DNA sequence: TGGTTAACCATCGC
DNA sequence: GCGATGGTTAACCA
DNA sequence: TGGTTAACCATCGC
DNA sequence: GCGATGGTTAACCA
DNA sequence: CACAGTGCTACAGAC
DNA sequence: GTCTGTAGCACTGTG
DNA sequence: GTCTGTAGCACTGTG
DNA sequence: CACAGTGCTACAGAC
């Protein structure tokens, strides 16, 4: 395993710490940037391509029947596969608006038509929500599950802004975990439930969630409560049975200690957790290989790449998985006059 | 010896830092004296009274989502950014009054002036006390090239946006059925001692972030107090007021990423109506005001959702150029000072064109445009005594916009028809200037605002007659407002220019010298003193110990 | 009410305007007044018994081709160009005194503190009034960035040079056959309140023909006045003194602009001595001190006639350096402040070498060299409290290198035989640092002068060794001065930092607070009151009235 | 009778008002760059060809032989025409020297060898001055003559700082005109005796002087103590002869009043007066053509080249002669940030 | 062909 | 001087 | 070949 | 941030 | 080892 | 027991 | 007859 | 039609 540091050249001053790469259909998209979208690129969603060292950015346009998405900084990601009906879409809810807000309604994203020289058109449809509806909140996640073998997303963890009636104009930037209740999202139609779970005494934050059939582990992530970052790994189990979903979750108190982790598919159904801190002063070096079997989660370290001394030392640090196995990191930058390019790029890959 | 108030006047309004007071004040007590200065320390707690969170009072009905504290005074502009690594960072270095407390001690600054208004209006002091209405103009602007200091951190950027207010007007209506009776009106609106810093920050206003994660609470306190009276108890009786809201003073970059404009150079160039550029480079005069803040959203949500399901072109042209979504609301109307350079600069293009002969020569190269500009500024420098500016402040705008002025060019000029012509343009324009310019031009210029539609039409006509070579396809965003929207808004706010942004930007100036004068000096707390000093600057009950009058 | 002179000195030293000043004194005039303060003209009045052109004076021999009259005040520094438009330009806006009478100003304005002297060393006041000496210390510096005026011109470059001078030190030799005794030895040198303005203005310091022409008097009235003796009449008795002139606190490139050497990277790095870079970096250590004006000038006769008819190289390695004729004697010596500094920027250099290792790969690629200084600067700032910084500044270099920064470095350093090797360079550097740095290391700092010498030859080695892959054939100028000729120096001086650029340095700041708010402000009348409100900031007279015994 | 303006690509930073252009074998030098000679010209003159539109200048290497001299503004140039056994000269005397200063020794430039690519390595030999030496001045003009055969210079004009009496730290940059001498300068030996005569009541400065077969002809000068400029023409007629020279001066009732002018040799003798002023503001724009017959001097005017508006409303110009009956003159530019240069420049042609 | 992707220029406002 | 729009032109991957 | 040749570089100080 | 030195490399006139 | 501030809280020396 | 005055703090701007 | 106070001047800095 | 200065000379209104 290895990195290759990256030069940014044009474009680098749309990436901002939160944002999304998605991976579909071959080449990952850039999703969210700074600011609203110019009209260099009226969607806001950008493809991206690593040649020689090279991170390049481009417009994506949009096809008529789409909608448009504002360019939410942290939202919850989930690659929903290539199946019946339409494939493959990435799943966005509901991240957090450049002007500053939370976006509460659920974006659906598909692959709409090529070609022809390296060009896609992609289809925003939000979906609008009959509920029950969940709140608005950012940086939570939200993965997919087939269970027998009706496919739906669920959705867990986040913050929100103070709620209405406690909310000033003092306290306002302050922001709380959100209740400890998932949401089994039904894409069909827009029904999302309500759903409590004994086992689950707080409100987790920036945890990172993986997904195989009828099962979801969600790895730790920032508590705002007690400020610590659980050691202990959540594994859900659900079950979706006409006419009431049955969900049950059981932990495993062992495993990694992680906040804002960079998850990058290698295998079928094993990612490489990247990852992204230990404490709020310490940022996870060490890389963990982790397969999901049957029969449990299994997590074995893997030796960390050659860290260069800019990545080793910095304060911060964010990204997101190119695919197959490469993931795309950054780190933000300091010096006058400024860099102007406020983040390093690096890319790292496994094997 | 002197009042400790007096004094304390002395000291802001003669710009002193406290240091260089207790200096002077430690010489005149130890050399002959019997000392006439008051302490740095009866100082500081005698402008205790000035600075907000003070005089106690209360809105009916009571603000949705504020603090109902009212001894609340500088505070954090974080509100409560919870600083994790994890999430967005806290770069930001903030200090802001709580919008309504800065208000009541500005307001109960005047309580001498409206009692004032009150007794010369030959109105009962005693009666009518719930009746006033207050206009107040909030005003925005970022300014660049701020140091960045040592610290201990954050790392924070060298851009900062100030943000103030200004007390326009107050005026009786109760009993009713009235034009209602005006107690105060501002003299000199356009002055930096009648603006009044509300916030400040180190952001870039490009940054939309950072941007509106300050300035939301702030919006929101907004929104709130456009509803509630606010209860004073003020010249011993207490009484209600009420509050209008004028958002002017910005610049025009900064109008469109707040009303969530496409900007500032696109093809759609007006804020507040709908005219492409060619489309108005076609008929220039005849526009009618449409596009406001609720419109605004409503373009935005059928952009968002795009119910119609148009492309990206088509889509742009339906709602006009909203893409961004608009978090706050903003009177319709053209800055004075902007809107002078803007014209201004559009002038020193045309000139520099007829310098040597441009619609003969359709596309001259780029070496003797460097050339004519050289000839446009030896010869400015020459008569009208003017530097070659690199970005044009109003004042060279100013000094340059005269039929004195263009006289200047009209030597260069080759033949006599372009030479009668950019002067006979020259003319029509200054026609047409004091009435986005003076104060109150119904009154102040009543022919020159009788007679704009004419003239504006006659100048127009002009550009399409005799200057179509530049103007064919374009023509720029202010000059189209100029010529298009005054009599508008001057026949509905009844002022322009009034509505300035002048008095903000000249705050800049301010900050700058208090930053620098008054500060701590750190990053921790700078803006702390830069606002507090500056509020201190403004107060009015300061002012007038200082005429001390004649 | 209070003395006019301390009232004056209540406004000058406190940064005063003169309008603001007046605010203020109709104020508290107008409010429980009976008058305190005296009014505007008045202390235009006082301040005429300070300003130079006052007091009568005479030399013996007469100053040679300067003139005889001593009431003379701000003079046009131009000395009469005769604008022709055919010849040179008139474009240089200057304001300066003439230098001898602002010397005898600034001069028996020290009479008070000079017969202080006197008493005090129990010399008798009548007796010994011919044997006193002055050391004063001339200073200049260029300044970027003024801003043009608008004005009626002349069209004046952006750039402005501000000449000064300090008096150091009078000391009393006759009756003779002693050390001489010290009557007046500032304690602050390095303050600005030491640094009185002389000359004023508006010229580029790289245009060598207008700084000649400007400043062409000011060196020839030193030519002649290192001759004369002054005659005052002070402490009511006529004494007599003489005149010692050390040119220091230049810059670099100044230093080699007015002595007419390369400047400033050639491969003659030596203000002081002959050596090559090659030459100085085999063997740092060991260098005697040779150059000189004189034979500076013989040097560029040596050029310029070129008698033994040499190649062109050939030629400029034999006078090594000189090819323009030196205007101006300078003292040989090094600046304290921008060898600070440079010598700062020199390990700015090697810690960002030593983040990646740059001895194991000979040549980077550029990119991870904007790395390095990207993980350089963020860790600096991270701990060491330090900003990035576009340039070296003064107090950066001071916060830079400690044990503190360098510790902070050698986080990152991945080598453990190198972070003490850069550690134990910084601690002998440190070791090394005040004997130039300190305002009298003879005494100040014994030991560290005592063993400078090997110190710095175990730097050199140390940097020979360990650091040869930077050092191989080349290094700095200050870097190679502070590793050779500081003892020479401090021997023949008594001090090096005492004699610093941080006086002068210090005045820019002063130039622009008074030209800002102190000043006229139009281009013709400015620089008249930048000057006398400077000059009037400097004065002892009016200092001492700011303590009155606390 | 056309212009067309130049671009100064690299390198216009090195002219200044006063300066000199020598036409010596084929190509044309720049001389007096502004200041003290850099490291990249440690000569101080310039090679200078143009092509195409484009204005470039090139360093040019000494001789061994050679003293190096100062950048002097505003030397008295004469072009000392190639014959026994000398060629060919340009001789410069004596300018004024950056660090301000006038010079005094008079230097006499030649080339010396080439190419190989076309390179010109060139000599300068100030000659030392023997019996009274003409006291330092700039601005003036000298010339070559001519007679019976015997070949020898004509030094007058120009300006002064004030004599060592008058001398003043207030009064300095003030100068005065040098009192109304010419000299006769034997150019081998040193010898360079003064001469006067009473038709010569003031000196002239910034005059230009024209010489062919032992006659010279002076326009216009200025005069500072009345502060005019005579429409007198002077004419001096110089017979040299052993042991004694003697001069005879004369008035042209009328002519032309000009100060500044530059020079350019189309013909053999005859050279179209480009003219630099009228008057203290008002430039000269109208063009002369002057001839030299026998009889004596005569001026055609010219049809002036159309101006552009700049050239025209420039308050100062200056140039030199290209040669060739062309010539080169330049406008201040002003604008900010600075070009950075600091002056336009454009070429003139005749015929 | 096609659209990248740059690249440049001129536009417009700060 | 800085950032974003918009159109023409031109480089480049299929 | 030869000397630009404009360039680009890293060097040094302001 | 700008300006000048020095040497390596690379474009170009003959 | 620049220096004179830069405004404020802390805590002493003074009637 | 109140009033007054300097020291502590980190950091400035001129390079 | 002296002392005091505002107006004239061109132009500033914030954009 | 910005405004509050910016220091100085000029000349008036005041004991
Ligand atoms: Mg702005
Ligand atoms: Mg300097
Ligand atoms: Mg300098
Ligand atoms: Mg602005
Ligand atoms: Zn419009
Ligand atoms: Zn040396």
């Amino acid at each position: 395993m290895s990195l290759q540091p990256l030069t940014a050249v044009n474009c680098g001053s749309l990436v901002q710490p939160g944002f999304s790469l998605l991976d579909l259909e071959g080449d990952v998209y850039l999703f969210g940037q700074k600011g609203w979208p110019k009209r260099s690129c009226p969607t806001g969603i950008f493809g991206v391509r690593i040649k020689k060292g090279e991170l390049k950015l481009r417009a994506i346009s949009f096809s008529n029947n789409s909608s448009y998405l504002p360019p939410l900084r942290c939202p919850a990601i989930a690659h929903f596969e290539a199946q019946d009906g339409k494939p493959e879409c990435y799943l966005i809810h509901g991240g957090r608006t450049p002007n500053n807000e939370l976006s509460s309604s659920l974006y659906m994203l598909s692959v709409d038509s090529r070609g022809c020289n390296r060009k896609v058109t992609l289809r925003c449809e939000e979906k609008e929500l009959v509920g029950d509806v969940p709140s608005a909140r950012y940086g939570h996640t939200l993965s997919v599950i087939n269970s027998r073998g009706k496919t739906a997303c669920v959705l867990f963890g986040g913050r929100s802004y103070m709620p209405p009636t406690e909310r000033t104009t003092q306290n306002w930037n302050s922001v709380v975990d959100c209740p400890p209740q998932v949401y089994l999202i039904d894409l069909e139609f827009g029904c999302c439930t309500a759903h409590t779970l004994p086992e689950l005494t707080d409100g987790q934050s920036f945890h990172v969630a993986l997904a195989r059939q009828d099962c979801v582990y969600f790895l730790g992530g920032h508590i705002l409560s007690s400020d610590c970052r659980p050691s202990r790994l959540i594994r859900l189990h659900v079950e979706l049975l006409l006419g009431s979903p049955v969900l049950t979750c059981t932990i495993l108190h062992e495993g990694l200690t992680i906040t804002s982790a960079i998850a990058s598919p290698i295998g079928y159904h094993e990612y490489i957790i990247f990852g992204g801190y230990q404490s709020e002063t310490q940022k996870r070096m060490e890389c963990t290989y982790v397969g999901l079997d049957d029969v449990g989660v299994h997590m074995e370290s893997r030796e960390p790449p050659q860290w260069t001394s800019e990545i080793s030392h910095s304060r911060t640090w964010f990204g997101g998985s190119l695919g197959k196995g490469t993931a795309l990191v950054a780190i933000p930058s300091e010096g006058n006059p400024t860099p102007p390019e406020a983040y390093h790029f690096y890319q790292v890959s496994f094997q | 010896g002197l009042h400790p108030a007096v004094c304390l006047a002395i000291r802001v309004n003669t710009f002193l830092s406290c240091s260089q007071y207790h200096k002077m004040y430690r010489t005149v007590k130890a050399t002959s004296g019997r000392q006439i200065f008051q302490p740095l320390h009866t100082l500081r707690n005698a402008e205790k009274e000035l600075l907000p969170g003070f005089h106690q009072f209360e809105w009916q009905p009571a603000l949705k989502n504020v603090s109902t504290s009212w001894d609340v005074g500088i505070i954090d502009g974080l509100s409560g950014w919870t600083v994790s690594v994890d999430d967005v960072p806290a770069d930001t270095i903030s200090r802001r009054f709580r919008y309504d407390v800065a208000l009541v001690s500005a307001l109960k600054d005047l309580e001498e002036d409206i009692m004032e208004g009150l007794r010369e209006r030959a109105l009962d002091d005693s009666m009518c006390t719930s009746g006033f209405t207050v206009v107040v103009k909030e005003s925005c602007d970022g300014m660049g090239d701020v140091s960045e200091k040592h610290g201990s951190g954050p790392a924070v950027p060298e851009k900062a946006v100030r943000f103030s207010f200004t007390i326009m007007s107050i005026s009786i209506r109760l009993e009713g059925e009235d034009d209602g009776i005006t107690i105060f009106q501002e003299q000199k609106p356009n002055s930096e001692l009648s603006c009044r810093p509300l916030c400040l920050m180190f952001v870039d206003e490009s940054d939309h972030e950072t941007l509106t994660a300050i300035l939301g609470p702030v919006v929101a306190e907004r929104k709130a107090m456009m509803e509630s009276r606010l209860i004073i108890s003020v010249g011993g009786l207490l009484r209600s007021f009420r509050f209008f809201f004028r958002g002017t003073g910005y610049d025009e970059k900064m109008v469109r990423e707040m009303e969530g404009l496409e900007a500032s150079g696109s093809t759609y160039i007006c804020t507040l109506c709908d005219s492409t550029r060619a489309e108005a480079s076609q008929n220039m005069v005849l526009h009618s005001i449409t596009r406001s803040h609720d419109e605004n959203l409503e373009r935005y949500e059928i952009w968002r959702k795009n119910p119609f399901s148009e492309s990206a072109d088509e889509l742009r042209d339906r709602v006009k150029g909203v893409s961004a979504k608009p978090f706050m609301e903003t009177q319709p109307t053209l800055d004075a000072l902007h809107c002078d350079i803007g014209n201004a600069t559009e002038f020193y293009k045309i000139f520099q064109d007829e310098i040597g002969e441009v619609y003969q020569k359709p596309n001259p190269s780029r070496e003797e445009r460097r050339r004519w500009r050289s000839t446009l500024d030896k010869q400015l420098r020459k008569k009208m005594k003017l530097k070659p500016v690199m970005r044009m402040n109003g004042n060279y705008a100013r000094r340059l916009m005269t039929r004195e002025a263009v006289e200047a060019v009209c030597e260069l000029v080759p033949s006599e028809e372009r030479r009668e012509a950019l002067l006979k343009l020259m003319d029509l324009y200054l026609q047409m200037k004091p009435v986005w310019r003076s104060t109150c031009p119904s009154r102040d210029c009543p022919d020159q605002l009788c007679q704009y539609s004419y003239n504006s039409q006659q100048f127009a006509d002009l550009l399409s007659s005799m200057f179509k070579y530049r103007y064919d396809g374009k023509i720029t965003n202010y000059l189209h407002k100029t010529l298009a929207h005054v009599p508008e808004i001057v026949e509905r706010d009844g002022s322009i220019g009034a509505w300035a942004s002048e008095g903000n930007e000249s705050g800049n100036k301010l900050f700058r010298r208090f930053r620098k004068m008054n500060a701590r000096q750190s990053k921790t707390f700078e803006l702390e003193d830069i606002l507090k000093h500056h509020w201190l600057y403004t107060s009015k009950y300061l002012q007038k110990f200082m005429e001390a009058h004649k």
